[PDB]
């Protein structure tokens, strides 16, 4: 019909992953064997006489958050080809990631990703899932974008990545991975989506009441933001969008695609029961800098095109009317040249609540998705960071002994600095 | 399958030994005829990385005991976990200690080093994969200082890739059990800096001064002491056996913690520890666990932090406990204490989780860390090792064994530029 | 512990016994001055028993032997009693001394 | 279904993993009342770690509901009752006994003892064969491959009989044939070899 | 239905039989009064290979005993199993052995080798079909190396067809029992040469370091050194006695080892072996048994290999075992080690695959190889026979019993070229 492939990297990826597809099977109504007790086949293939598989492939180069997987309740879903998994992760080093120990396994994940592909008659485009700070999502995601962009071409790959945390580290090498995947995720990328924890910790202990979270709830956040995303592709609606119209209509330029995520309304089910939860009042809540999945200001910056989608009761009245109460707001600022600025879509189906769920049962949602200039906030901190450790070189032995040369540190510094001149060249109005 | 392989060495590595194999056999549940009696299927998951099954549903671990002389063999053959270990991998000569570093280096390791190699090859060869090797022995000793640094030679050239981390114990600056110990320190100090990638100091004055302030013990055996070293070891390869929400292996914590070659020497330490009648009082969450880490007084190295500055600092978590809470305590006590850390690398701290704590234990944390302080422990071996030297007539038991006078010098060169290494890198 | 009684005032006094390597601060457990049962009256002689649970201050104790003359003066009040039940084995303490049973023991 | 077998599902898997739930379940309570609400529990839950089914999250909502308010459920009730599973806290009071440490931790046999003719004619030892297939050292393998081993053996048993075999020997937890004591019981029935 | 028949010559002979008798007895289950009282169907199948059957349910073994004095035939005649054997098949002489090969080959050999013929008769003609014969003798003594070299030469005269087995064992230098042993193996290696298909070289040498390496026995008799000798030969005959995925009888042997009439000579190897008190800890698989096997210390004849290079090897296995596991094992083996193997004949190394394993033992394996090693072991005799030819030494003893003095320079010349004959096959 028209299905999608996704691909998860890394054991953020994975973790990421389950929760997903925990969400796809609850949503669609699929038990844990793939039984059943519409567009399923755009995220699953029946195969099994009454069973179900979903079209994804798991990727790792060490076995424990795959076999967790492999003996977890949902293990009966997946085909064992896609549960793929290596000898040894790459300690968390870009270098180990991408020359020695990923082109070790690179070429064996492509076979299955292809031959997924070969069922798949109306493949629209990739889902790819990263950690930057992260050995196999940084090194190997590198690798592995590289090779999709010359095995199909003109397909379209989409990232959703977890950018690094403002102050929150956990991993000292952390700015080093991150700038060598930058270079080689702003050619290969269709359209990169960021995320960081640090931002959704803040956000899941105010809007949802939640004292001290792990990630698992963190997961379960961003498994809504991707089925709203998808909605369109998959239920009745009113106005569909398809994977060609966000990408159209968010990014003005080549290396300008990077958008920012929200969601709302995220609640508790006592707080939801008091509120009215009317189209107004969840579409104002997005635009506050405190709903925003990335830790940066939209104040500080400016706004370019933007991507609304609803799910459920919500009325395309509603919507011009509280779009047009958007406008009025001089808080927020637009660029001249983008006085449209809005792309809309509207679904019936409303958002699922999980077993074990953190999230109230609201009979309507809205999702944003908007480039802004205020990410080069995010950039500008990371550059820094990166400045002091190579001043003294505090690291480089470990990369260079792995493959790398050492002139491709001062080249992805170059193609860093390049972006930032991108983003405040077309911020400047005319 | 990131199997690793044990070594000791001596009469300090083989209690310790014997020790830490009781810590991990319990804590998989190995009955000590070698039957797996234990009450979970996690604990089977991936008990390859320490043991080897014989037919029989028994279980053997990767060990290899070496001495050079029988009689500290023999008191693990009567030890309660005795019957673990394979027979043939005990070696053991027919000489006594002698408790000199040339004597062990040269006269006696020869012959041990080839039937020592082979009982290696075993083991080494014996498995589906092979992360690193592990060592446990004493610097001033006779045996593991001189026998240990010539196998620690002899595995790096046979095995580069893989990861030589050590555990080592160092002289004691007030007093000790050897007078002959600047030598032998020293002389092993330069094998060590060259060949091994992760070091480990261990002092037993910090273990006997943990034993009073905090578990309260009266009378404070080596069975106690002995036991702190073991849980250390037991934290370090926890990631690899059991899940997490996130995972750190040897190797993420090399690469972390070591800014350059020659600086990777380590200090260590555990929380919790409370005396056993103090326990019912503590209350203990994520927060009480970093005061006691940082603590200068939980450190199993006699070196104060506070005296020199912190390079790199790596944690370690084990239980089910808020992922949150973890990430807000290593930003808070690096900005607490900016004045401890070097500017020019941002995000010292590095942070781990595991799932399953040891037993009784709800949650348990250790910590390994680099710092300048180190400087003040070679400083000690230093000074005495000039005031002896000059007195040029000891060297005398270490000629007749072929060692030459210039090696002296030599391992002075050495170690002096390390210390200086320590000096300009606080800047 | 040890639990010492006055005749002369009807005070109380309990001392722990003091181990090798306990780890517990231990002595006197409680001040010699006159003890109120749960029901808010003084302790007395009418109260102890050899083989019943006696309580004080939130802990309950139970006695288990008494002295050669608190026999007698017992005696003289009918208040004798022998109970088969010995003091439990502290496993601590067992596993401590199989540790030291391991140094000591046997190589014959 | 049922409120006593979940219990000692949960305490068995607290014994396993070492958790106790006053860290998380304490958490909401701002007042500290006991009393927290039934969605925050069904968010602790899945914290906690443990896949609660749907069908117990009711149950348990039904049985811990309180009186005081709607759809509040006692935590601390619940809470203490996991922990009494372990050890009363009122042991400074002498009577309880704590589990130490041992309390914490015909159609067949015909076929078992044929097998045990197989093995002691052949001398065999299945342990080492059925290795194949147990990959992550569970021991205990899918129905199929435990049935396709057996002929690999050769013993060309009836169909139907084989499948009770592994309906007596299943393994509940992963609903495959546990091997394990499979493999004990034939050679103890064939006895030395 | 491949009956072999059974010789036993000498001292070492009935000693090494009535161990060997042991063995069978053991696996087919024949109780010592000579009765079946077993355990499997299977041990009924063929056991008439090596039985006979006395109306009444009695077996008896096809077993000729031959000696000079009776003084051995009492001993056997005493032993635990010794009332199994057939009374008339007891053939002795009246006349001290004297270990000389010219008075056991001509004075004595002559009136005993009628009488022995005819028992042979009885055995040969008793059976529906007859695919060999066995001897078991020594070439040091005077006895079996004398007068079983007689027999050998009228066995192929009147049954040229039939495979004439023979299992040796060679004087060790050095070591050995006597005085004139080199006069005695000489003579016999020219009858051996031209008449025998297949020869077997054992060495007491080799038993003697296998015992204390392998077994740690401190005491080793005789019992020790003759049970191991019988698992090869009982190993052998395996293929023939049950069944199995790919059988391997004696005739298939010979033709896979011998490249060339005279070079069969062979030696032979059996895994496992393992110390009483370490089998427990032995992980015993099927890439286990191929390191022993091959591992030049498992070798019952004291020469080194890996001085020479191999022609041809064989491989016997007993279990139930993956044929993939197998057949990957001798390709690795081969592949690695091909400075060892010549490269004018590949695919060196021949297998079989039996069903039964022996008692005890889930999994065994037997090896027997053709090697130019051998040339070391000819080359110590042929210079200890050297020096006693040249002051004339013992011969005058030879000299009255009949033997020409020229007999000598033709048993020297003989090896000589069978020594170069392996030299240039090396090429
Ligand atoms: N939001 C979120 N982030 C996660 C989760 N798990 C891991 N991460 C992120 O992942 C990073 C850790 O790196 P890894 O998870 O090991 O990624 P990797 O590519 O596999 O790195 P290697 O293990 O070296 O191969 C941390 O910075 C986390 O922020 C998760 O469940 N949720
Ligand atoms: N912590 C600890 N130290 C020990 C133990 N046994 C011995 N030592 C110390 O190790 C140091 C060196 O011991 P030595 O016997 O010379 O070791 P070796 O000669 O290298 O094998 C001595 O100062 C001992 O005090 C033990 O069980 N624990
Ligand atoms: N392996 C082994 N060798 C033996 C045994 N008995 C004797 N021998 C050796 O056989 C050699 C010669 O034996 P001998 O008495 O001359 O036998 P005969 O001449 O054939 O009767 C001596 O050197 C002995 O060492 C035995 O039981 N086992
Ligand atoms: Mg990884």
């Amino acid at each position: 019909m028209r299905e999608v492939i996704s691909i998860h990297v890394g054991q953020a990826g994975v973790q990421i992953g389950n929760g997903c597809w925990e969400l796809y099977c609850l949503e669609h109504g699929i038990q844990p064997d793939g039984q059943l007790p519409d567009a399923f086949n755009t995220f699953f293939s029946e195969t099994g006489a009454g069973k179900h598989v979903p079209r994804a492939v798991f990727v790792d180069l060490e076995p424990t958050v795959v076999d967790e997987v492999r003996t977890g309740t949902y293990r009966q879903l997946f085909h064992p080809e896609q549960l793929i998994s290596g000898k040894e992760d790459a300690a968390n080093n870009y270098a180990r990631g991408h020359y020695t120990v990923g082109k070790e396994i690179i070429d064996l994940t492509l076979d299955r990703i292809r031959k997924l592909a070969d069922q798949c008659t109306g493949l629209q485009g990739f889902l790819i899932f990263h950690s930057f700070g992260g050995g196999t999502g940084a090194g190997f995601g590198s690798l592995l974008l590289e090779r999709l962009s010359v095995d199909y071409g003109k397909k379209s790959k989409l990232e959703f990545t977890v950018y690094p945390s403002p102050q929150v580290s956990t991993a000292i090498v952390e700015p080093y991975n991150s700038i060598l995947a930058t270079h080689s995720m702003i050619d290969h990328s269709d359209c990169a989506f960021m995320v960081d924890n640090e931002a959704l910790y803040d956000l899941c202990r105010r809007a949802l009441d939640i004292e001290r979270p792990t990630y698992t709830n963190l997961n379960r956040l961003i498994g809504q933001v991707v089925s709203s995303l998808t909605a369109s592709l998959r239920f009745d609606g009113a106005l569909n969008v398809d994977f060609t119209e966000f990408q159209t209509n968010l990014v003005p330029y080549a290396r300008i695609h990077f958008p920012i995520c929200s969601y709302a309304p995220v609640i508790s089910a006592e707080k939801a029961y008091h509120e009215q939860l009317s189209v107004a009042e969840i579409t104002n809540s997005l635009f506050e800098p405190a709903n925003m999945m990335v830790k940066c200001d939209p104040r500080h910056g400016k706004y370019m095109a933007c991507t609304l989608l609803y799910r459920g009761d919500v009325v395309p009245k509603d919507v011009s009317a509280a779009v047009a109460t958007i406008k009025t707001k001089r808080t927020i600022q637009f660029v001249d040249w983008c006085p449209t600025g809005f792309k809309m879509g509207i679904n019936y189906q409303p958002p699922t609540v999980v077993p074990g769920g953190d999230l109230a049962k609201v009979q309507r949602a809205v999702c944003m998705l908007a480039n802004t200039t205020a990410i080069a906030e995010a950039w500008s901190r990371l550059d820094h960071k990166f400045d002091l450790m190579y001043a003294k070189r505090a690291f480089v032995h470990w990369y260079v002994g792995e493959g790398m040369e050492e002139a491709e540190f001062p080249e992805a510094r170059e193609d860093l600095a390049l972006l930032e001149k991108d983003y405040d060249e077309v911020a400047a109005e005319s | 399958v990131r199997e690793i392989v044990h070594i000791q060495a001596g009469q300090c590595g083989n209690q310790i030994g014997a020790k830490f194999w009781e810590v991990i056999s319990d804590e998989h549940g190995i009955d000590p005829t070698g039957s797996y009696h234990g009450d979970s299927d996690l604990q089977l998951e991936r008990i390859n990385v320490y043991y080897n099954e014989a037919t029989g549903g028994k279980y053997v671990p990767r060990a290899i005991l070496v001495d050079l002389e029988p009689g500290t063999m023999d008191s693990v053959r009567a030890g309660q976990f005795g019957q673990l270990f394979r027979p043939d991998n005990f070696v053991f000569g027919q000489s006594g200690a002698g408790n000199n570093w040339a004597k062990g280096y040269y006269t006696e390791g020869q012959e041990l080093c080839e039937s020592i190699l082979d009982v290696i090859r075993k083991e080494a060869e014996s498995c589906d994969c092979l992360q690193g090797f592990q060592l446990v022995h004493s610097l001033g000793g006779g045996t593991g200082a001189g026998l240990g640094t010539l196998l620690l030679n002899k595995l790096r050239e046979e095995y580069p890739d893989r990861i030589l981390s050590t555990y080592s114990i160092v002289p004691s600056p007030k007093v000790s059990d050897t007078v002959v110990e600047p030598y032998n320190c020293t002389l092993s100090v330069h094998q060590l800096v060259e060949s091994a990638d992760e070091v480990f100091c261990i002092d037993n004055e910090a273990l006997y001064d943990i034993c009073f302030r905090t578990l309260k013990l009266t009378t404070p055996t080596y069975g106690d002491l002995n036991h702190l070293v073991s849980m250390v070891m037991s934290g370090t390869t926890c990631a690899l056996r059991f899940p997490g929400q996130l995972n750190s292996d040897l190797r993420k914590l090399a690469v972390n913690l070591v800014p350059f070659p020659r600086l990777h020497f380590f200090i260590v330490g555990f929380a919790p520890l409370t005396s056993r009648g103090s326990q019912q009082y503590r209350a203990l969450t994520v927060p009480e666990l970093t005061s006691q880490l940082f603590d200068n007084k939980n450190m199993m190295a006699a070196c104060d932090p506070r005296r020199g500055v912190y390079l790199t600092a790596s944690a370690h978590f084990r239980g089910r406990m808020s992922s949150k809470e973890v990430d807000e305590q290593m930003l808070n006590i690096q900005a607490r204490n900016t004045s401890y850390f070097v500017e020019w690398i941002p995000s010292n701290v590095k942070s781990a989780i595991c799932d399953i704590p040891p037993r009784g234990l709800k949650m348990a944390a250790t910590f390994i860390g680099n710092t300048t302080a180190f400087r003040e422990l070679f400083t000690r071996v230093d000074s005495q090792f000039q005031k002896m030297y000059a007195r040029r007539a000891f060297i005398h038991w270490y000629v007749n064994e072929g060692l030459e006078t210039v090696e002296f010098d030599e391992a002075r060169s050495n170690m002096t530029d390390l210390i200086q290494e320590y000096e300009m890198y606080e800047t | 512990v040890k639990i010492l009684f006055f005749l002369e005032d009807d005070t109380i006094e309990i001392v722990e016994p003091r181990v090798k390597n306990s780890g517990i601060p231990q002595g006197t457990f409680l001040r010699r001055h006159r003890a109120k049962k749960d029901d808010d009256s003084y302790v007395n002689v009418g109260d102890f028993h050899i083989g019943e649970e006696f309580s004080l201050y939130g802990r309950v104790y139970f006695i288990q032997e008494a002295d050669k003359f608190t026999h007698e003066f017992l005696d003289k009040l009918n208040r004798d009693g022998r109970t088969d039940e010995t003091i439990p084995d502290d496993p601590y303490i067992q596993k401590r001394t199989l540790v030291e049973y391991n140094e000591t023991h046997r190589n014959r | 279904d049922n409120i006593d077998d979940l219990l000692i599902e949960m305490h068995k898997w607290c014994l396993i993993n070492s958790v106790l739930f006053a860290e998380f379940l304490g958490q909401f309570d701002t007042h500290n009342n006991g009393e927290i609400t039934a969605e925050h529990f069904r968010t602790g839950i899945t914290i906690s770690g443990y896949k609660l089914t749907d069908k117990e999250f009711q149950v348990l909502k039904d049985y811990y509901a309180s009186e005081t308010k709607k759809d509040y459920v006692k935590w601390r009730q619940f809470d203490k009752d996991v922990k009494e599973m372990t050890v009363p806290l009122d042991l400074e009071k002498t009577p309880q006994f704590n589990p130490l440490t041992q309390a914490e931790l015909p159609k067949v046999q015909e076929i078992v003892k044929e097998i045990s003719k197989f093995v002691r004619k052949r001398r065999l030892s299945l342990i080492e064969q059925f290795k194949d297939f147990d990959k992550l050292n569970h021991k205990k393998v899918n129905a199929s491959h435990f049935t396709r081993i057996l002929q690999l053996i050769g013993c060309y048993l009836s169909k139907d009989r084989i499948d009770e075999l592994c309906s007596f020997y299943n393994d509940p937890y992963t609903k495959f044939v546990d091997y394990g004591k499979f493999c004990a019981d034939v050679d103890e029935m064939t006895g030395q070899l």
